């Protein structure tokens, strides 16, 4: 424990791998030091282990590495990671060292980074429901505190102001929630991969802005640092993120900023280990890992705090059949599905609301939590609009002057829609103004084309007009 | 009617194209295991 | 006993050495700490062992040991009401025992052996048994749990025990050969549990869901797969289907996905009634749980362990409904330990024998006379996850060919929040025919008429959508745009089904039917009118519809009343429309 | 005899055995287990240092200490005799029905040899399969190819059954004809379920067709090796009975889609990289092997006709399976399922179906003079009918012109009365009568396909014949 | 071997207007007919072989159904020679192939036609070679290269077919043999997408 | 290195008015051009050396025609520099690898074409760095990894071409020199997919 153990052996340096022969004590998953002929240290870990050499992947670059002066040390057999209190307010590297200045944080416990599966029987429902202030996801996507709901975004799309802007206005209600009131703060664990210098000092500098800075983890890998480092970030960023949850009763907040990003780091490691792959080269196990990572957010019986994720990922070709958002839409919660097509008319933030989804909606909204009327409005909503971008499509066979008076009713609610209820800038609605705007929209139709809401709430809450709210 | 057609062939060509890289990738990967074999069994 | 060392390890994958004489598909202990592994290759001496728990830690030269037996399950009482893991470990006692974390090594014991059982004998002394007879009895939640003879085991009687209370380790009768009957045995998971012979199917499994038990049925006996991209509601289907059908037993098979679906249930359905017996609906009920982010070798554990438990229950004679929450994780398991083993991959990575394997599970499907003599059935519904909803994908073709029911679900309907939102054109029902003496019996005399009504209904309906898409509604002539219309009225006021509402949530057979019968009539008259003159949008316009329209809502008590008002309705608007 | 015990390697469907060099290719083996089991295998690669072994079923309690291999036969073969009419196996000749096994004649190998092309003749007579659709318009000839394409939840099993049931050949039709002609049916079912598996027993058992029928039945959770099998095993009865004992056999091989992906399956065991769309390289040539083993022989009185049936995987023609099929095939039997859905049964599609020798074997001295024009009309007609049905939807009834409307007409008739025959067996002579009465709701002049002697001597038949049995 | 490959200054009379006036082949020269379903290709076929001015006709089967080759090999037979009266076959070399022939035949089934067929113009005469389903020969090549594990281009196919086409095509021509006499052959080839 | 990384706030003036107008790159910023062939990315990064507003330009011709070098040598000499007033040329440093030059020195010149722009950048200048093709970068590591018999991810690439192009725009940026002075480094990157 206290003894220093060195192999020299090394065979082979070829990418990201490293072979070393006589290190049958390496334990499968160790963490381990590389030191080359100038004395710099470099880490790795190792993924495969027998008789004959051990497999490292190298969490840096290779140069100046030589077979002949370079030795792998142990450090830990298990990768471990230093949590505490402490951590709030520090900046770390995708390795989980400080890039602020200040000195290393003296740990209360050591947690391994891959952490255990929370046991079923130990999980709390998911019900407390958060106002994000964006009226797409409050009435028709809504987020409960417990949930990963990631944003599937484009390459020049504004997803790292939507998630921002959820950080900075996301509270819960508990007015509405019949609790006794409360102030506790959201707590942010905010994770890069592969980030550029233009958004994280976008990042930086709003959450400077915000005052979020003193409640926050930063677990920074830029996209100038190296790839295999972006293997433990996620992990890191869980490792603190359940800790301060369910052993401080925090509720924290994880911001995972490109998963795609994250993936390529794995394809990269499955290629040089001439693994046969899956789609689009992405390894097979591509499920497991990216369930390992999301499955780590939720509720737990007797405890005070949660974890909820908002991972970010680009959509490579704004393909939504790609493997990556693919296999995350099968993982998580729903997805916040933004559009090009919304975007370039400058609806901001241009959330298309049917590709998205919200599976613990339900959970959370309705008489008792955000008001009676919540589920149906949202279901009356998603139908207007359905029926509006269908005779969108239609408009371009028959014409506009062929329309029936409901088809054209139909196609200004649409119009509506995008521009009053989606288009809502850096605005900060509360759960009341956006059921306002929608029953305002709703409004638009006869009342008897509203089939989805009971005829009590229409009678209470038809009727007032838009222009009230803006003009 | 020219634009579907268009689609149809792109599609065509796409799909083609992954199934081609796979068959390659894997023609690589059971010649490698073959070599390895050979040197090592 | 088979003794060896590691001598590689790579992720789940241990290679064993020293392991001469182990077997194919046999338990070994892997590691210090005794990680439950199985073999899936031997090579000289070495083998291939696939551990069903993290290897992390783990270093060359610790022991790995093998049982000499494969994977098996404990079956006797003590499941209904209880969640396991995929190798049947008890849940709520690794909670007990570790924190809110699972962590590896635990060996906990699946059945209980410290509660006691209140037996009652039903075999004397000299009395010849045979495998799957019935020894005794025990209850347990209102089912009177039955101990049977273990399906290869034969002899006679020398002494039971007298009525009392035991637990499940008593040798509760001992046959003259010596051997000892526990109130429960142990099974090989990927063994079928022989029965005497399979019978056809006659009896419908009713899901309490319109679409599936009118125009898609599933007989008692039958298999059903479920596919559709994410978001479009099978979680929630499969839910509705333990919640609402009429099977005695529900085995719930959670394959490599989300724990918060596990975790609704086992909230949630502690306080809801079972359909039938009245009492709590988790008393019958059982629950396997291999989530998304705990072992992958143990999802294979977990299909086959939740089938053999549904054929035990069958051998007790019940009728037991199985859900597979995905299929497609079991396939993507298999691929990654192929993967693994560096073999030859077929179509999308997968091994070749998948399509056999999803057919042998799918084969333990069925209604059966129990080696007892007794009636039991397994009704199995899967459910399938194609990337990007493809359902090219081999997964979905393979089950496409060893399936009776087919309930495919449509993205387009699912971003309407048009629930069940099953594409009726991509869906069919080899059952129908099968199952109609049961309707005449037991709904109505004339059910399936009306049901084929409104089927050709509907494909007349998806005829005329080509033209409609072609020169929109408005070009259409009277009659079709009525078809159009009494389309789109079956799919809003009939195929639309409200999961969360407190009465839409279940409907009766005989409630599908009065709202058939309203809709079928509805439209007779109309054509009537249209040949009389009468404008479609004076038709559309008729309170009527509002009548049919809000059918869903009426309480199951409520609602022949309800029918008759609206069927004698209908007559009188046709009529003073004049 | 000899047990070798070399054993030095098993891996999912394979196993090694060193020392056995006397192992002849594609030999049948034997594998004992220590438990005292039994399985089976083939030898797919012999070498000096080891011969490799497929295991039929599961290799779970194999161990490498105590299994055991020995040889079955060099040459997968197949015992044969006339008294297999009437009885059941289960794709690798082994009887399933509970009767004594057969004694056979001879053995045959399962894997028969190629038909000299210069000892061929053309098929030239028909075979009645009792179903207007094909009878009239798809006339099926004795020695053709003419495979069924059916979809995913089509009740293609049903009209498998159907034909089995009433198909027979129509020698007093033949001019002079003859007193009788022996007619057998080979049934192959590959991969079918349970379900399935007991609709077929008493399909066959009720209507008394076993007695000239021979069922290899493969279940789906079978070995695939025995899928493979199978066909082989059918057309090699087939080719016994048909060319040695002058009868006239169908062979109806239920489904090839799951024929096919056994293949592919079985591929991918011998590490064998997969050609298109992930089917072998060579499934050309299988397909081949299977089909061509049909025809009619220079100087021997029987014929072997051969009626596949395959699920096109998503209702795809262009899909390898159907595509190479209609490479090999002679033409296409079409299920639809607009006319499924309809209530029409059985629901073939007369319109994208074709039987490419339908003009060789109907006609003068075989069927009726007046049969090529018939179709002909038909096919016309009901084309007509159609495009007519949804030009309505649009211009509706008034717009139409008198003979668009008895088109419109004729078209439902069409569908309620010829395609729609439910349980029926229908003679050729009944269709055709039927066709009349529906061609007659066309004006005389309007039959324009038809020489004015035919139209002479059948126009005029009313539909209150069909109209009481739709 | 040939002592010289002549120019395409001659036709090669069909007998039939329309591929003889609009669409004219030259000797020596190479053609392509699709062959649809009902379509009349036997017909026209035969009649090029009937009335070409070709002294001899070699007709390579090369892949086909058994069916249609045994339409073949049953109507040849019966044919009549135009300018002798007698059976058109003492004139006519055929190779028959099925799809359930070794691979390597139904590959090799052109190159044997061809041969024969350079054989007869080295003699000095003009000789009509006929490959019916072109593409059943590339199917052939298609499945024997899968066999040699090669790696398939475009739909399958090895990337030499152009090539191996090429040179099969290239082999027609009109030459003056190495015995110093004219001679011809003309390949008109079937292709069946 | 760097002191620090400042945030883009002035115009990268090109020219051209699209560019200028509708999509503008601030003086620090990443740019990627694609287009298929005939399109004008030469015209236009020829244009972007001419006029741009940068104080040095740094051109890299990776993996492209000579002639388009020759062009650059030939014609600057004789422009003037917008805002020195000398010879155009007196601002460019370029770096020339054409199609036909050896492929792996195509990676040789981005990384020297990019370090010679930082230390342009090190001395207080605005620097403009065109990348003639990134695309014949990726075509040479395509190249290497076979040569090294790596496994490829999508259409033959190795799997981390994207780390080394995040690697070689990431080097963009405005900046505060070690020297206390301020810098920038603008790439242009023209893609021919
Ligand atoms: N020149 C012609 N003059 C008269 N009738 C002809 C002529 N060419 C073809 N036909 C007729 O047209 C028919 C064409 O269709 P059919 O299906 O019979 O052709 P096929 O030769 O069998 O087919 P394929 O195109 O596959 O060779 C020929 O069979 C023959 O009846």
């Amino acid at each position: 424990d206290l003894l220093k153990k060195e192999y020299t052996g090394i065979t082979y340096i070829s990418g990201p791998l490293l072979f070393v022969e006589n290190a049958k004590d390496l334990a499968y998953g160790a963490i381990v030091d590389i030191k080359d002929g100038t004395g710099r240290v470099r880490g790795g870990q190792v993924i495969e282990v027998s008789e004959e050499y051990a497999v490292i992947q190298v969490f840096e670059e290779t140069t100046g590495l030589d077979l002949a002066t370079t030795s792998v040390s142990l450090v830990e057999d298990v990768a471990r990671l230093g949590v505490s209190k402490e951590m709030l307010g520090r900046r770390f590297n995708g390795i989980g060292k400080p890039i602020d200045g200040l000195p290393p944080i003296t740990p209360e416990k050591r947690l391994p980074i891959t952490g255990l599966p929370l046991n079923p029987v130990a999980r709390r429902k998911p019900e407390q429901f958060i106002q994000t202030g964006i009226s797409t996801i409050d009435v028709m996507n809504t987020l409960v505190r417990g949930q990963k709901l990631p944003i599937f975004s484009g390459s020049g799309l504004p997803a790292n102001e939507i998630a921002a802007q959820i950080a900075r206005q996301a509270t819960v209600r508990p007015d509405l929630s019949g609790e006794g009131e409360k102030e506790e703060p959201f707590a942010v664990v905010f994770a890069a991969m592969g980030i550029t210098q233009r958004e994280l000092s976008y990042f930086i500098q709003e959450f400077e802005r915000t005052g979020a800075l003193s409640r926050s983890v930063l677990f920074l890998n830029k996209a100038d640092d190296p790839t295999i480092e972006r293997i433990l970030t996620p992990r890191m960023a869980l490792t603190v993120a359940e800790y301060l949850a369910f052993e401080h009763d925090y509720h924290v907040l994880v911001i995972l900023t490109d998963m795609t990003n994250y993936c390529e780091a794995l394809r990269e490691i499955g290629a040089a280990r001439e693994e046969i792959p899956g789609r689009r080269g992405y390894p097979g196990y591509m499920y497991t890992d990216l369930a390992t990572i999301y499955e780590r957010a939720g509720v737990v019986e007797g405890k005070k705090g949660s974890v909820t994720q908002i991972p970010i990922l680009s959509m490579p070709d704004d393909d939504r059949t790609h493997p990556i958002p693919d296999l995350t839409g099968y993982i998580t919660e729903g997805q916040i599905q933004l559009s090009r097509e919304l975007h370039r008319k400058g609806i901001y933030p241009p959330i298309d609301p049917l590709p998205s989804l919200s599976r613990l909606m339900n959970n959370g909204v309705g008489k008792g939590k955000t008001r009676e009327d919540h589920k149906q409005v949202s279901d009356q909503l998603y139908s207007a609009y359905a029926n509006g971008v269908d005779i969108r499509k239609l408009v371009a066979i028959i014409g506009e002057d062929a329309l029936t008076e409901n088809d054209r009713r139909y196609l200004q609610f649409a119009d509506a829609f995008e521009r009053f209820f989606i288009n809502q800038g850096q605005q900060n609605r509360s759960i009341e103004e956006s059921l306002q705007i929608a029953w305002a929209l709703l409004s638009m139709l006869p009342q008897g084309e509203l089939k989805r809401i009971s005829k009590d709430h229409i009678g209470k809450y038809y009727g007032q007009k838009l222009e009230e709210i803006w003009g | 009617i020219p634009g579907i057609r268009a689609q149809i062939r792109f599609i065509q060509q796409v799909l083609e194209q992954r199934e081609r890289e796979d068959t390659f990738r894997l023609k690589r990967i059971k010649g490698k295991i073959e070599a390895r074999e050979a040197e090592e069994e | 006993m088979i003794q060896g060392v590691i001598q590689k390890i790579a992720g789940p994958a241990v290679i064993a050495k020293g392991m001469l004489g182990a077997r194919m598909y046999d338990i070994c202990k892997v590691g210090e700490e005794g990680l439950v592994g199985e073999i899936i290759r031997l090579d000289g001496d070495t083998a291939f062992v696939q551990v069903y728990e993290d290897t992390s830690g783990l270093k060359v030269g610790e022991p790995v040991v093998s049982t000499g037996l494969p994977l098996a399950v404990e079956l006797g009482p003590g499941m209904l009401n209880g969640i396991y893991d995929g190798i049947q470990r008890p849940l709520e006692r690794i909670r007990e025992k570790t924190g809110i974390y699972i962590t590896r090594g635990v060996v906990v014991h699946a059945l209980d052996r410290e509660k006691k059982w209140a037996w009652t004998p039903m075999v004397k002394p000299g009395d010849e048994v045979r495998g799957g007879m019935v020894l005794g009895t025990v209850p347990e939640f209102g089912f009177t749990h039955k101990i049977l003879v273990p399906p290869d085991v034969r002899g006679r009687v020398k002494e039971v025990k007298p009525a009392g209370e035991y637990t499940v380790e008593e040798p509760v009768v001992v046959l003259e050969d010596g051997t000892e009957l526990k109130m429960y045995h142990t099974w090989p998971v990927r063994r079928a549990r022989p029965v005497q012979r399979k019978l056809d199917p006659n009896t419908p499994f009713l899901t309490g869901m319109r679409i599936l038990d009118v125009l898609f049925p599933v007989a008692m006996g039958g298999t059903a797969a479920i596919p559709g991209p994410f978001g479009a509601g099978k979680s929630v289907t499969q839910q509705s289907l333990a919640k609402w059908s009429n099977a005695d037993v529900v085995v719930y098979v959670g394959c490599g996905e989300r724990g918060n679906e596990m975790t609704d249930v086992l909230v949630e359905f502690p306080e809801l009634t079972d359909p039938k017996t009245g009492g709590p609906l988790m008393h019958r009920t059982v629950l396997i749980a291999n989530t998304s982010n705990m072992p992958v070798a143990a999802r294979e554990a977990s299909i086959y362990v939740g089938v053999t438990i549904a054929e035990y229950f069958r051998d007790q004679g019940f009728s037991v409904a199985l859900m597979a929450d995905s299929t497609s994780r079991w396939a993507e398991a298999l691929r990654e330990i192929s993967s693994r083993l560096e073999e030859m991959p077929a179509e999308e990575g997968y091994p070749p024998y998948l399509a056999a394997r999803l057919a042998a599970f799918y084969e333990r499907a069925g209604k059966v006379i129990t080696l007892g003599g007794e009636e039991g059935a397994v009704t199995i519904v899967g459910a399938v996850s194609p990337p990007g909803g493809d359902m090219s994908e081999p997964v979905t073709q393979s089950t496409l060919r060893i399936v009776g029911a087919f309930w495919r679900l449509d993205a387009s309907l699912a971003f309407r929040r048009h629930f069940p939102a099953i594409n009726w054109n991509g869906s069919y029902s080899l059952f129908t025919s099968a199952l109609d003496p049961w309707y005449r019996e037991n709904v109505a005399e004339d059910y399936p008429e009306l049901r084929d009504a409104i089927s050709e209904l509907l494909q007349r309906e998806a005829g005329l959508q080509e033209i409609v898409q072609l020169v929109g509604p408005d070009a259409l002539q009277d009659a079709e745009r009525l078809v159009i219309e009494v389309g789109r009225i079956i799919r809003e006021d009939f195929l639309q089904q409200n999961a969360y509402h407190e009465v839409d949530a279940y409907c009766s057979m005989k409630k599908a039917y009065g709202i058939m019968k309203m809709i079928l009539a509805f439209y007779k008259e109309a054509e009537a009118a249209i040949k009389r003159g009468v404008s479609i949008d004076e038709i559309l316009q008729l309170p009527v519809l509002e009548r049919i329209g809000r059918a869903r809502y009426v309480s199951e008590e409520e609602f022949p009343a309800y029918f008759e008002e609206a069927m004698k309705e209908i007559q009188g608007a046709f009529k003073a429309l004049a």
